């Protein structure tokens, strides 16, 4: 319950996906290779797409329900 | 053979013996860094600088 | 209340009893220490400094993790003494 | 009303006698409480009980937590009380437990940080004129804390001012006392401001008074010493007046002026370190015949200290140093004097470790020969450590001589059994090695008279020697009256002290391990029926000794005693894998391990099984160590279909022994169970299609113990099967059966991968019943905890609503 990104029988579907969605952005800011790929294919520097990641990070999914 | 070690032992000592015996022929006041202890023997720029301490004391208080 | 302290581990290394001496501490096996324990700072202090991680006695040896604990990295928890409430 | 605070700040209480919940929510309550309380309550109060003159240590502690948490929040409300504060926590500065002093230093740091640099000045201020000498050690090392805590170049003008005090010689002495404070409190932290702090103490060496100049000297040597080896730059204005001072004083200040050189020296270049040696040398050389012990003392460390850098080289030092010094420290006064005799040894090893160990070891080995045994105990000491740090090349004939005869005629000369003339005989002859081969019968007459008799203190003395020199003794090829020793060492086989019954054993061992089982005069078959009944002692090393030599007999002399002795052996081992102590467990696993390789795994295997079929529970894990010990040095396939047989029997409590063994097999032989997880599989499957309980349990931790045990290894084919057959058991309340599924679920982890364990998650995790969802979020939280990012690559693709965005895009680029 400590760590996060765990859940339980109440966990939704947004929770879920903006967890593997955050920890999604967070592998590709690790992982050297990937930035890489990424930064191949949109033709942008590797700056500029961790940055656009950090600021993705804020709210992936858009904002809740109700 | 124990009577053996036992001899060996005896004469190793004589052998020693007699050559301490050769060469013998041949040939406070306590203080501690721990004390200030002196043994026998026996303007100012400090209050200008307390000064302006107690200056600066007593105008915030 | 056998509880896991699970607090941020330092330098300090775990000690193991006459009693438990060849133990691992967090599944009990005898078989292949692996990897050295470290405590924490609130359990290695005063009169806390050496003492049995699984029971609290007197140390004698090194506390160490099982190869088994060790593949599963279950030694990168907090300190694993045994405290009690 | 006032006691209002009192009754409710009982608090202390709440925490001081209480249980660590409400010991943590007290303490949160009363760091919120603490403002409004006001620090004139807290602190009447709680001073008196860190005063009481018998609280505990860990009381203590967490009274000086509660002290750092009070105190952080009122900050600039304690001033008016700092005063009294401090009467109270002056003193713990100067305690003899080290603990005490480190909580005082806490408080005072945590009460400095609340108030002032100026309140705290104030209020010392008044006490660093006193002229009780008491005082006025707390006061400069509650400054020097003080300094640690708000920095020094906040407190660098009051020093400045302090010590050029032209009032009294009380506030210079005390100025200085604290900068030699500071130093030894912060260490190495002090080198951006070493010259400031010299600057300000330097005048202090030329002062009219004499305890002036005392305490500059030592606090130049703490600085120093704080700054080594950086900083020399910074002592650069102190070299003219120390090196005049040694010139002139004499008595308690030359020495302090001698420690402050000695600390200086280490930083110098070869040139200055050489130059500055010269003169220190031949003042040290005049202060060699000083009566005062003290003088003594500084005099060793300094020449200890001086002779180590690289500007003295060895020819200065034994021309000119090495004369006076063994003229004037090597007699048996000095040997006597406990005080410096340690300090004598350290300096003389470290000497030799610059000059060469021949010319120390003849000055002292002529020596070794003497009325009193104290300097020989001295002169072995000092012998035995140089040869263990640098051995014995350059020692020639006329010298190795002088050795063998020096220390043969110390071991003879000993009145009580001391390990000093057992270590020095030991690391000589170990030293010498293969060279001493005609003192190989002198030694060996020597420890047949010490072993003949004479109260067994003696006698074990002689053992640990054999047992330490054996190796050298046989290296040499020798082996004849080594027979004659071991003849008289079997006969010492009926001891009643315990204690040198170990050392006989040990030597005896020492002896039969080194030795060849060939040709070798005490037979085998007389030694091990005489040692069988000495494996029922309670004595721990007369027990691992003996285990050791049975090991040792079983591993080389195999072919000597028939099998069913053997046999009953082992089987009296069995008993011994409950130990309490490791190195008997250890060496019952080794010799368990040999016997097995000797008489073979069929007999054994038989016995063992028929043992774990009929006995009470310890024996029965105790056999199930046995035959994985089995399995491991005769390899598992002779063991393996034995075992399956045994499952076979329509019984229970029988196959949950196989079960229960084949758990402990694979988890014993790890790595090795990569060819037998095929064998095993259909006996797993039947014992998961059972009913009872234990049956499933035991097989989930065959299965978990398989999993970790085979791993990079190419078996996820059975592991997989393996999984089927557990999975469906998620949904048990039994606790242990429960327990033994989430082991093996998370030891699948790491041998299937992450992969395999969310396809197995994923249509429960949304399920409509309660008890599947917390169930599958367990699972899943236990697969999530491990190996977060390999998930990233698994996830199922989810498709977008029209309120939010579900695809991740980037991993759809195409380049
Ligand atoms: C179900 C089993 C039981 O829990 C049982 C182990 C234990 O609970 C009982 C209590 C008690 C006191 O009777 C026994 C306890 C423990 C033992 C008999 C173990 O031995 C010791 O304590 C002595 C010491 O810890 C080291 C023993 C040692 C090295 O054999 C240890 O096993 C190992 O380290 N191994 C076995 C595996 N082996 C191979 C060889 C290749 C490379 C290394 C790893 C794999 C290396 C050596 C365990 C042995 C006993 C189970
Ligand atoms: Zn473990
Ligand atoms: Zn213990
Ligand atoms: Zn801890």
């Amino acid at each position: 319950s400590k760590y996060i990104g765990t859940g339980h029988a109440d966990t939704t579907k947004w929770e879920w996906l903006v967890n593997q969605h955050r920890d999604s952005y967070c592998s590709y800011m690790g992982h050297f290779d990937l930035l890489n790929y990424f930064a191949i294919a949109e033709n942008e520097s590797k700056a500029r797409v961790r940055f656009n990641l950090m600021e993705k990070m804020l709210q992936p999914c858009g904002p809740p329900a109700d | 053979d124990q009577n053996k070690l036992e001899e060996e032992m005896r004469k190793r000592k004589e052998r020693v013996e007699k050559w301490r015996e050769e060469q013998r022929k041949k040939a406070g006041k306590k203080w501690s860094l721990e004390d200030d202890d002196d043994d026998e023997d026996d303007l100012d720029p400090l209050d200008a600088y307390m000064e302006e301490v107690k200056e600066e004391v007593k105008k915030f208080n | 209340d056998l509880i896991f302290c699970r607090k941020q581990a330092g330098v300090a290394i775990g000690r193991l009893c006459e009693k438990c001496d060849g133990k691992c501490v967090i599944c009990d096996s005898y078989v292949r220490p692996c990897t050295l324990v470290r405590i924490c700072d609130e359990c290695n202090y005063g009169s806390y400094q050496g003492r049995c991680v699984i029971c609290g006695g007197p140390g004698v040896s090194d506390a160490y993790y099982c190869k088994e604990c060790t593949i599963q990295e279950k030694d990168r928890d907090g300190c694993p003494k045994i405290v009690n409430l | 009303e006032e006691q209002k605070e009192r009754k409710i700040m009982k608090l202390l209480l709440k925490i001081k006698n209480g249980t660590p919940p409400m010991r943590k929510a007290a303490l949160r309550q009363i760091t919120d409480k603490a403002r409004e309380f006001g620090a004139g309550p807290l602190f009447n109060q709680i001073l008196p009980l860190l005063m009481s003159p018998t609280l505990e240590d860990q009381e203590r502690h967490l009274l000086v937590k509660v002290i750092d948490r009070i105190l952080y929040k009122l900050d600039d409300l304690v001033r008016p009380y700092v005063h009294k504060i401090l009467v109270v926590i002056e003193p713990l500065l100067i305690d003899e437990d080290y603990y005490a002093r480190v909580e005082g230093r806490e408080i005072i740091s945590n009460l400095a940080k609340a108030a002032g640099l100026a309140t705290m000045i104030s209020t010392m201020r008044p006490d660093i004129d006193n002229m009780d000498e008491y005082v006025r050690n707390t006061t400069a090392r509650a400054f020097a804390v003080v300094a640690s805590a708000l920095g020094i170049p906040s407190l660098l003008p009051f020093l400045k001012a302090v010590c050029k005090s032209k009032k009294s010689w009380q506030a210079r002495h005390t100025g200085i006392k604290i900068v030699q404070q500071i130093a030894i409190l912060m260490g190495c932290a002090i080198l951006p401001h070493l010259r400031s702090l010299v600057e300000i103490i330097e005048h202090g060496l030329v002062d009219e008074q004499q305890k002036v100049r005392t305490i500059s000297a030592l606090a130049i040597a703490a600085l120093a010493e704080a700054a080594t080896p950086y900083g020399i730059e910074s002592f650069d204005s102190v070299l003219k007046p120390l090196w005049k001072g040694i010139r002139q004083h004499r008595g308690k200040g030359l020495a302090a002026f001698l420690k402050a050189i000695g600390y200086l020296i280490p930083l110098m270049d070869a040139e200055y370190a050489n130059y500055y040696t010269r003169e220190v040398m031949l003042i040290l050389i005049r202060e060699f015949q000083s009566p005062d012990e003290e003088m003594k003392k500084i005099v060793l460390k300094v020449v200890k200290q001086c002779c180590g850098t690289d500007g003295v080289e060895a020819n200065y030092i034994k021309t000119e140093i090495l004369p006076p010094f063994f003229k004037h420290f090597w007699q048996h006064r000095m040997a006597l004097d406990r005080r410096n005799y340690r300090q004598l040894v350290d300096t003389t090893v470290e000497l030799a470790n610059k000059v060469g160990a021949a010319e120390i070891i003849s000055r002292i080995v002529d020596d070794l020969k003497d009325e009193a045994e104290q300097y020989r105990k001295m002169v072995m000491e000092t012998i035995e450590k140089i040869m263990g740090n640098l051995g014995a090349a350059d020692i020639d004939h006329k010298l190795e001589e002088q050795l063998i005869d020096g220390i043969l005629y110390a071991f003879q000369e000993q009145t009580t059994e001391d390990s000093v003339m057992l270590n020095g005989f030991g690391t000589v002859v170990n030293a010498l090695g293969k060279r001493v081969k005609p003192y190989l019968p002198q030694i060996c007459g020597t420890v047949l008279w010490r072993l003949n008799n004479k109260s067994a203190k003696v006698r074990q003395q002689a053992a640990d020697l054999i047992s330490r020199t054996a190796v050298v003794m046989k290296t040499c090829q020798e082996e004849k009256l080594m027979g004659h020793l071991g003849v008289v060492l079997y006969e010492y086989l009926g001891e009643e002290y315990p204690e040198v019954l170990g050392s006989i054993l040990g030597a005896l061992k020492a002896i039969v391990n080194v030795i060849g089982m060939h040709k070798m005069t005490p037979p085998i078959k007389d030694l091990l029926p005489r040692l069988t009944p000495i494996l029922k002692n309670r004595h721990e090393k007369v027990q691992e000794n003996c285990i050791d030599l049975v090991g040792r007999i079983a591993d080389r002399g195999a072919e000597y005693v028939s099998a069913r002795e053997w046999m009953r052996i082992c089987f009296e081992l069995l008993e011994l894998l409950k130990a309490h102590k490791k190195a008997i467990r250890r060496a019952t696993v080794n010799t368990f391990g040999y016997i097995a390789k000797a008489i073979g795994p069929h007999d054994v295997l038989a016995t063992l099984l028929n043992n774990l079929k009929v006995q009470e529970r310890q024996n029965r894990v105790c056999t199930t160590v046995a035959i994985a010990i089995v399995a491991e040095t005769c390899s598992p396939f002779t063991v393996l279909p034995a075992l399956m047989n045994e499952y076979r029997v329509p019984e229970l409590n029988v196959q949950n022994g196989v079960l229960k063994s084949l758990s402990f097999l694979f988890e014993y032989i790890g790595e090795m169970g990569k060819d037998y997880i095929y064998a095993v599989t259909p006996l797993l499957e039947d014992a998961l299609m059972d009913r009872d309980l234990v049956h499933r349990q035991t097989a989930s931790a065959v299965v978990q113990h398989m999993s970790l045990g085979v791993y990079g290894f190419g078996c996820e084919d059975s592991l997989n099967h393996l999984l089927n057959y557990v999975w469906p058991n998620v949904f048990e309340t039994s606790p242990h059966v429960i327990q033994a599924v989430m082991g093996a679920l998370e030891g699948l982890r790491v041998a299937i991968g992450p992969c395999r364990m969310l396809q197995y998650c994923l249509q429960g995790l949304f399920h409509p019943a309660r008890k599947v969802r917390d169930v599958y979020w367990k699972i899943y939280n236990s697969i999530y905890i491990g190996s977060q990012d390999a998930l990233i690559a698994h996830y199922p693709r989810i498709y977008n609503d029209d309120k939010n965005t579900y695809i991740r895009y980037e991993l759809d680029y195409i380049l």
